[PDB]
């Protein structure tokens, strides 16, 4: 079905920014590395856990 | 560190000194003092302190 | 009842090991054996 | 000899402004452990506090018998449901929940603790269905 109003369409100059949600997201289960220190886990996806 | 100053004569208040006068302060004059009788002075010299337990210092704090 | 160590535990139970989880599982019954995240 | 690791000195500025005689007894010093106290429960015609659960005691009361039928089960229910949540809601809200809500009001320096006893099984119940 058409649009009863024209639509303005266009080509326009788009940028894909090198933020990965891929690289982003993050799931942690209940286990994994622990701090010795404070027993919490540790920091982030990057040390696998927190 | 702390320094006994007589007119001029000049002397180190070692920690066993400050202890010798610290031991000879009378819980009255701790209290007429607004201290506790637990903030008595003779414990601010340790002859034995504490080393924490391994928790707290995991394998720097143990250098 | 030996008062075994975690590592001690771990590394003599690596005999029922069947087969990120960081668990061993018993080949038999599939119960936790012990863990191993990192060693420190 | 360059070094990065560096601590950042850390400083405190503002200071606080809080505002016979014998060596110690066996009571001034020590008497950690504090007196035990009795249960003074306020008489159900002198109660003062609300006769509705609030939210918060409705769900504690929800979330403590869905955790007891966790590991118990044997339910006073009819209807049967199959997870312990909606039990302990149909059973607050059919008013046979077995839990009663006391309510500290005051704990006395002499050693009571006036608290007021609640029967959520003739309370208003503010929970959603
Ligand atoms: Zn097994």
């Amino acid at each position: 079905e058409y649009f009863d109003a024209a639509i303005f369409i266009g080509p326009t100059y788009h940028q894909r920014l090198q933020k990965f949600v891929l690289d982003d997201r993050y799931a942690v289960a209940s286990y994994g590395p622990t701090d010795a220190l404070t027993g919490q886990p540790l920091d982030g996806k990057r040390s696998h856990g927190g | 560190t702390f320094w006994a100053d007589q007119q001029g004569k000049i002397d180190k208040l070692y920690p066993q000194i400050i202890r010798e006068i610290f031991s000879r302060v009378t819980y009255d004059t701790v209290v007429k003092l607004g201290r506790s009788k637990n903030s008595h002075p003779e414990k601010l010299v340790l002859k034995a302190i504490q080393i924490p337990p391994i928790s707290i210092r995991p394998g720097d704090i143990n250098n | 009842a030996a008062e075994a160590s975690y590592d001690t535990m771990r590394t003599k139970l690596m005999k029922f090991s069947g087969i990120l989880i960081y668990s061993y599982f018993c080949k038999i019954c599939g119960e936790e054996l012990a863990h191993f995240i990192q060693e420190d | 000899l360059i070094m990065d690791d560096l601590v950042e000195e850390y400083v405190e500025t503002e200071e606080e402004n809080l505002v016979e005689i014998v060596e110690s007894p066996s009571i001034c010093e020590g008497f950690v452990q504090a007196s035990s106290q009795t249960l003074v429960i306020i008489p159900d015609n002198e109660r003062i506090t609300s006769n509705v659960l609030t939210t918060f005691e409705a769900t504690r009361l929800v979330a403590v018998r869905a955790q007891q039928l966790a590991i118990n089960g044997s339910t006073m229910l009819k209807k049967k449901y199959s997870s312990p949540i909606d039990i302990a809601k149909q059973e607050l809200f059919n008013r046979k929940i077995p839990l009663l809500v006391m309510r500290c009001i005051k704990v006395t320096p002499e050693g009571q603790k006036i608290v007021e006893i609640w029967n959520p099984r003739e309370m208003g119940i503010p929970l959603l269905d």
